C-alpha cells in the first residue's frame, strides 16, 4: 500500500522475471508463511550492515577477495625477494585527475595500513618540511587513505596480510607487479548508497505413534489423459532415495476411462513412518506378439506430512509433471515435491487415511523418552577401534556390506568419538523403524561438529532427515568461511532442490549470507535467475529472489542493469538465429550491428556490472571490436570499455563471449572441480597452473564466457607455416633468451595437470581445436561439453608436445625432461586421489541439477575407476600406467 | 597541451631523485632514500611554448636492473647524470647509452648529459673531459648542482629542446 513499496515491487518484477502480484495470488499456507517467517532474516542482516557505518556498509559492498589461509606455501615465498615484495602505489592529483606513483618495496606480512603508513614516510622525506612528521602525518593521515586494485573495483577494507588478498597473491605468482590505488576514505564513504530497509506490508490431536494401522493409500481417478493400450499407476513410500518398502501398483485399466477406486496397503506400520518419508507416485502404460513396455507418462510426488508436521489425511488431488529427459525408472523420487501448477496436466485424484484427530509427529520429548526405553531394553575392545576407522576413509560411493552396516549400528555410541563416520552410520540406519531413528536422533542432537567439506555430504539426496541436515547447517554456520561460500556455492544452491519444505534451515543460511556479503549475493542471485524457467523449482526460486531482492539494498538497481542487459543479448540471439540463421555470416554482422545502432539498445548494454565478475565496470560497446564467431550457435564476441580511472594499469577493454544455444552447467562444474584441483596441487608443493576461466549460466542455455587474451589454438599455431616440429618453434620465437627454460618450464606443468585432470574427470576428446597455448607458454583446454561415462585418456599426448617438454630432443620418449614430467603426473594424480571424498561430494550434490550427464550414482562411480579408489595407493598408480602406456602406445 | 616523457638514469648516489626534487618543490634532501622507481610532472612554459614534463625517476642500485628494459621504452628523451664525486658513475654511463641504443635501435636518441654535484668544492672528474664524450655521443652536456638549483632548470629545459629537435 505504501508509494515506496509499489516502486519496490515492480523493481523486483523486473529482476526476477515475474510479478510479484503473482506471489499474493498462491493460496497455499506454506508459500505466505515463507514471506512472512523469512523476513527476520532479513533484518537480522540489514541490522548486520548498520552495526559499525560506514566501514560495515562498505565491508559489505566491497567484501576483501582473500584467500583462505595467510600461509604461504614454500615455492611461493621463495619467489619473494628476501620475503618482500615490490608494489606500485598510484595516485590521482585532483586537477586533471593525472596520475603519479610510487614504487615501495615491503614485506607480505604488512596489513594494507602499514604500506599506506610506508607511503606516508616516503613523501614526507621528500618535502624537506620535517619538524616532527611522524607527530602528525604518520598518524593523522594514516586512516584517512584506503588501497584500490587499479582497474576494478576492489578494495583492501580489511586488515589482512597483503600476501592473502587474492589479487597480491596472484601476482607473486605470476611474477607482476602489483599497482594500487591510494583514495581517500571519505570519497569511497560519500559514494555509498542510503540504506532504506523497511517491511513490506504482508508482514502483519493425536499422535502419530499412538495409530495400530497399516499405510494405505486410495488411487480414485484420473484426469485430462492424452490418448496416444492401457495405464496403470505405480506407487511407492520413498524416504529420500531409499524405498521403505515394495512398490505396489494398481491394477491395469483402458486409458479411455481411467478409473481404480482402489485402495493401496504398503508393508510399513503407521508409527514407523520416518519425518521425511515421502510418495513417489506416477502413471505408466503397456505396449500383441512384442513384449509388454512399460512407460511412465507423468510423475508426482507428495510429501507424507506437511510442513506443520501434520500427517496428510483426506481427499486429494495433484497435477502431475512431464517425465524427465530418459528416466531409468517408472519413478522419479529425488523428483520435486508439489502439484504442477500447469493444470492442464494429468491430474490424479488421491483419498488418504482419516483418523478421528489430527495427527501430528512426536516432538522430541517424546522420542527422546522412546530412545530411553530401547537402549534400557537391550540392558570396549580395541581391535574394533581399527575397523571403525577403516571404514571412515572409504569413499561416499563405496560399497558398504549388510555386515558392515550391522557393525557400525552396534558400536554407535563409540562412533561419537571418530565423528566423520556419521554419513556411513547414518546409511546403515532402518530409517522405517521408529526404534533406531529415535536412537539415532539422540546421537545427532549431541554429536561433535565435523569440516565443511564433510558436512556437505549430509545435504545430499542421501540424507532427507531434517534432523541430519540441520546438524550439517550447524557445521556450516560456524566453520565455513566466506572464501569457501563462494567456491562451494553452487553445490549449495543445488541441495536446496532436495528439502522438502520451502521454510528450512539452509536456506535461512544462504540468504544471511547473501544479504551480509554482496559478492555472494550476486551469484547466489544468478544462481537462482538462471533456473527461473524451469517450473518444478521457479516457485522455491521465486520467493527466495523476492525476499533477496527486497533487502539486498542499492544492489538491486545494478541487478535490473544486468537482467536488462542480458535479455537484449537474448532477444537480440534469439532473432538471429530465428531469421538469419542460414545468412551468411558477412549479412548477419550487418543485421546486428543495425539492431545494435539502436538507441534503446545502445544504451541498454552500456554502464553495467559484468556478470562474471561484479567487480568489472562495463563502459561504452565498442561495436568496431564486436563480432558473430565462426562457431555453431552464433557466439557473439563483445568488447566493451573499462571506465577504471585507472583501467589501461590492468586492461583497457573487456572481452565476453555470449554464447545462446549451448548449456553451460557443465563446463562450469568442470571449471570448478579444475579450481579446486589447482588449489589442492598449489596448497601442497605442486606448482601445476590451470587456467579455470569463467564462465556462468544465466538462464535455459544461455550464459557469458571469459575471454582469456594472448591465447592461441594448437590448430592456429599449426597452420601459422601439420609438421610436429611448428609448435616448438613458435615458442622459441615467442620466448628467446634466457625466459626459454620458464616458457618450457610453465609448459610441461600446465600440460601435466591438464593431462591428469581430464583423465580422471573423463572430460570430451580433445583434439586440436580444443587445446590451446599462451604466449608464456601456459596450456589450457576448452569447451568441455562432455564428462564421465558416453577407461579413455582425452589428453593424448601427442608427438608435437612431447617434442617442447624434452626442449627438442631426437627421441622424445627418452628424455631426463620426460622423467620429470611424468613424475609430476604421479604426484598430481595421488593428489586428487587423497582428496577423492571432496570430489564425489560435489558430483553428488548435482544429481538434483537436471545435467544430461549426472543422472544416477553411476554416472558418478566414473571417477571411482579412474582412481582407483577399491584398490591399494600402489596398484593404483600402476592404473594410471595405462595412460603412459596403452593410450600412448609407449611408455611407463 | 604537448607531454614530454623525460627519464633520469645513472648510478648508485649520484643525486638524480634530488635533482628532481629541487624542481617542482625546489626543496633539497640530504637523507639517502633510495628510490625503486617513482614518477613526476609539472607544467612550465619553455620558449614561449606551454608543456607538460612527465619525469620518470630510475635506481642508481644494479639491484633493480630488470626493470630498465620497460622504461627505457616509453621514454622519449633521456638525462644521463653522473656524480662528479664518483669516477665509476662516469664510467658506467657508458653501459646506460650502449643499453638505451639496444632497444632503441636508432642511434641518436633524445638524450642530455648530466654533471650533478658540481657544488662539491672537490672535483675529481675534469670539467674538459665531459664535452668529447658529450661531443663522440652528439649530445649536450651541463653541470648542475642539486643544494643551489644551479643549472638543473637548464638541463631539464634543454632535453625538452633536444626532443623537439629529435623528429
Ligand atoms: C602525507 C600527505 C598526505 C600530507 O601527503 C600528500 O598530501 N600527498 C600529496 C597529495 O596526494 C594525495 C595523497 O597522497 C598520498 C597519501 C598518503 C601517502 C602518500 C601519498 C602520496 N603523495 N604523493 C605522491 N606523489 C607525488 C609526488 C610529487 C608531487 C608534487 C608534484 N607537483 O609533482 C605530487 C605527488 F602526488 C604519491 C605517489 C604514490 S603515493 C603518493
Ligand atoms: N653535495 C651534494 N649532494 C648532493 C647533490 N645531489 C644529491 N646529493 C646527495 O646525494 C645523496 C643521494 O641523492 P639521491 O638524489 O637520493 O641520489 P639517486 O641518484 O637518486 N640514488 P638512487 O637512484 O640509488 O635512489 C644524498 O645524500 C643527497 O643529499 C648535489 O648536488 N650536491
Ligand atoms: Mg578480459
Ligand atoms: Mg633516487
Amino acid at each position: 500500500g505504501n508509494r515506496e513499496e509499489k516502486i519496490l515491487n515492480r523493481e523486483i518484477g523486473f529482476a526476477i522475471g515475474m510479478p510479484v502480484c503473482e506471489f499474493d495470488m498462491v493460496k497455499d499456507p506454506e508459500v505466505q508463511d515463507f514471506r512472512r517467517n523469512i523476513l527476520n532474516v532479513c533484518k537480522e542482516a540489514v541490522d548486520l550492515r548498520d552495526l559499525n557505518s560506514p566501514h560495515s556498509r562498505a565491508m559489505y559492498v566491497y567484501p576483501p577477495n582473500v584467500e583462505s589461509s595467510p600461509e604461504l606455501p614454500k615455492h611461493i615465498y621463495n619467489k619473494l625477494d628476501k620475503g618482500q615484495i615490490i608494489v606500485v602505489i598510484w595516485v590521482i592529483v585532483s586537477p586533471n585527475n593525472d596520475k603519479q606513483k610510487y614504487t615501495l618495496k615491503i614485506n607480505h606480512d604488512c596489513v594494507p595500513e602499514q604500506v599506506i603508513a610506508e607511503a606516508i614516510r616516503k613523501k614526507t622525506r621528500s618535502m624537506l618540511l620535517s619538524s616532527e612528521q611522524l607527530k602528525l602525518c604518520v598518524l593523522e593521515y594514516q586512516g584517512k587513505y584506503i588501497l584500490k586494485v587499479c582497474g576494478c573495483d576492489e578494495y583492501f577494507l580489511e586488515k589482512y596480510p597483503l600476501s592473502q588478498y587474492k589479487y597480491i597473491r596472484s601476482c607473486i605468482m605470476l611474477g607482476r607487479m602489483p599497482n594500487l590505488m591510494l583514495m581517500a576514505k571519505e570519497s569511497l564513504y560519500s559514494q555509498l548508497p542510503m540504506d532504506c530497509f523497511t517491511m513490506p506490508s504482508y508482514s502483519r490431536t493425536k499422535s502419530l505413534w499412538v495409530i495400530n494401522s497399516a499405510l494405505r493409500i486410495k488411487i480414485l481417478c484420473a484426469t485430462y489423459v492424452n490418448v496416444n493400450d492401457k495405464i496403470y499407476v505405480r506407487t511407492g513410500i520413498y524416504h529420500g532415495g531409499e524405498p521403505l518398502c515394495d512398490n505396489v501398483n494398481t491394477q491395469r485399466v483402458p486409458c479411455s476411462n481411467p478409473r481404480w477406486n482402489e485402495w493401496l496397503n504398503y508393508d510399513i506400520y503407521i508409527p514407523d513412518l520416518p519425518r521425511a518419508a515421502r510418495l513417489c507416485l506416477s502413471i505408466c502404460s503397456v505396449k500383441k506378439g512384442a513384449k509388454e513396455e512399460h512407460c511412465p507418462l507423468a510423475w508426482g510426488n507428495i510429501n507424507l506430512f506437511d510442513y506443520t508436521d501434520t500427517l496428510v489425511s483426506g481427499k486429494m488431488a495433484l497435477n502431475l509433471w512431464p517425465v524427465p529427459h530418459g528416466l531409468e525408472d517408472l519413478l522419479n523420487p529425488i523428483g520435486v515435491t508439489g502439484s504442477n501448477p500447469n493444470k492442464e496436466t494429468p491430474c490424479l485424484e488421491l483419498e488418504f487415511d482419516w483418523f478421528s484427530s489430527v495427527v501430528k509427529f512426536p516432538d522430541m520429548s517424546v522420542i527422546e523418552e522412546h530412545a530411553n526405553w530401547s537402549v534400557s531394553r537391550e540392558a570396549l575392545r580395541e581391535n574394533d577401534k581399527e575397523q571403525l576407522k577403516a571404514i571412515s576413509t572409504r569413499d561416499p560411493l563405496s560399497e558398504i556390506t549388510e555386515q558392515e552396516k550391522d557393525f557400525l549400528w552396534s558400536h554407535r555410541h563409540y562412533c561419537v568419538t571418530i565423528p566423520e563416520i556419521l554419513p556411513k552410520l547414518l546409511l546403515s540406519v532402518k530409517w522405517n523403524s521408529r526404534d533406531e531413528v529415535a536412537q539415532m536422533y539422540c546421537l545427532v542432537k549431541d554429536w561433535p561438529p565435523i569440516k565443511p567439506e564433510q558436512a556437505m555430504e549430509l545435504l545430499d539426496c542421501n540424507y532427507p532427515d531434517p534432523m541430519v541436515r540441520g546438524f550439517a547447517v550447524r557445521c556450516l554456520e560456524k566453520y565455513l568461511t566466506d572464501d569457501k561460500l563462494s567456491q562451494y556455492l553452487i553445490q549449495l544452491v543445488q541441495v536446496l532442490k532436495y528439502e522438502q519444505y520451502l521454510d528450512n534451515l539452509l536456506v535461512r543460511f544462504l540468504l544471511k549470507k547473501a544479504l551480509t556479503n554482496q559478492r555472494i549475493g550476486h551469484f547466489f542471485f544468478w544462481h537462482l535467475k538462471s533456473e527461473m524457467h524451469n517450473k518444478t523449482v521457479s516457485q522455491r526460486f521465486g520467493l527466495l529472489l523476492e525476499s533477496y531482492c527486497r533487502a539486498c539494498g542499492m544492489y538491486l538497481k545494478h541487478l535490473n542493469r544486468q537482467v536488462e542487459a542480458m535479455e537484449k543479448l537474448i532477444n537480440l540471439t534469439d532473432i538471429l538465429k530465428q531469421e538469419k540463421k542460414d545468412e551468411t555470416q558477412k549479412v548477419q554482422m550487418k543485421f546486428l550491428v543495425e539492431q545494435m545502432r539502436r538507441p534503446d539498445f545502445m544504451d541498454a548494454l552500456q554502464g553495467f556490472l559484468s556478470p562474471l565478475n561484479p567487480a568489472h565496470q562495463l563502459g561504452n560497446l565498442r561495436l568496431e571490436e564486436c563480432r558473430i564467431m565462426s562457431s555453431a550457435k552464433r557466439p557473439l564476441w563483445l568488447n566493451w570499455e573499462n571506465p577504471d580511472i585507472m583501467s589501461e594499469l590492468l586492461f583497457q577493454n573487456n572481452e565476453i563471449i555470449f554464447k545462446n544455444g549451448d548449456d553451460l552447467r557443465q563446463d562450469m562444474l568442470t571449471l570448478q572441480i579444475i579450481r579446486i584441483m589447482e588449489n589442492i596441487w598449489q596448497n601442497q608443493g605442486l606448482d601445476l597452473r590451470m587456467l579455470p576461466y569463467g564462465c556462468l549460466s544465466i538462464g535455459d542455455c544461455v550464459g557469458l564466457i571469459e575471454v582469456v587474451r594472448n591465447s592461441h589454438t594448437i590448430m592456429q599455431i599449426q597452420c601459422k607455416g601439420f609438421n610436429s616440429h611448428t609448435l616448438h618453434q613458435w615458442l622459441k620465437d615467442k620466448n628467446k633468451g634466457e625466459i626459454y627454460d620458464a616458457a618450457i618450464d610453465l609448459f610441461t606443468r600446465s600440460c601435466a595437470g591438464y593431462c591428469v585432470a581430464t583423465f580422471i574427470l573423463g572430460i570430451g576428446d580433445r583434439h586440436n581445436s580444443n587445446i590451446m597455448v599462451k604466449d608464456d607458454g601456459q596450456l589450457f583446454h576448452i569447451d568441455f561439453g562432455h564428462f564421465l561415462d558416453h577407461e579413455r585418456v582425452p589428453f593424448v599426448l601427442t608427438q608435437d608436445f612431447l617434442i617442447v617438454i624434452s626442449k627438442g630432443a631426437q627421441e622424445c620418449t627418452k628424455t631426463r625432461e620426460f622423467e620429470r614430467f611424468q613424475e609430476m603426473c604421479y604426484k598430481a594424480y595421488l593428489a586428487i586421489r587423497q582428496h577423492a571424498n571432496l570430489f564425489i561430494n560435489l558430483f553428488s550434490m548435482m544429481l538434483g541439477s537436471g545435467m544430461p550427464e549426472l543422472q544416477s550414482f553411476d554416472d558418478i562411480a566414473y571417477i571411482r575407476k579412474t582412481l582407483a579408489l577399491d584398490k591399494t595407493e600402489q596398484e593404483a598408480l600402476e592404473y594410471f600406467m595405462k595412460q603412459m602406456n596403452d593410450a600412448h602406445h609407449g611408455g611407463w | 597541451m604537448t607531454e614530454y616523457k623525460l627519464v633520469v638514469v645513472g648510478a648508485g648516489g649520484v643525486g638524480k631523485s634530488a635533482l628532481t626534487i629541487q624542481l617542482i618543490q625546489n626543496h633539497f634532501v640530504d637523507e639517502y632514500d633510495p628510490t625503486i622507481e617513482d614518477s613526476y610532472r609539472k607544467q612550465v612554459v619553455i620558449d614561449g611554448e606551454t608543456c607538460l614534463l612527465d619525469i620518470l625517476d630510475t635506481a642508481g642500485q644494479e639491484e633493480y636492473s630488470a626493470m630498465r628494459d620497460q622504461y627505457m621504452r616509453t621514454g622519449e628523451g633521456f638525462l644521463c647524470v653522473f656524480a662528479i664525486n664518483n669516477t665509476k658513475s662516469f664510467e658506467d654511463i657508458h653501459h646506460y647509452r650502449e643499453q638505451i641504443k639496444r632497444v632503441k635501435d636508432s642511434e641518436d636518441v633524445p638524450m642530455v648529459l648530466v654533471g650533478n654535484k658540481c657544488d662539491l668544492p672537490s672535483r675529481t672528474v675534469d670539467t674538459k673531459q665531459a664535452q668529447d664524450l658529450a661531443r663522440s655521443y652528439g649530445i649536450p652536456f651541463i653541470e648542475t648542482s642539486a643544494k643551489t638549483r644551479q643549472g638543473v632548470d637548464d638541463a631539464f629545459y634543454t632535453l625538452v629542446r633536444e626532443i623537439r629537435k629529435h623528429k
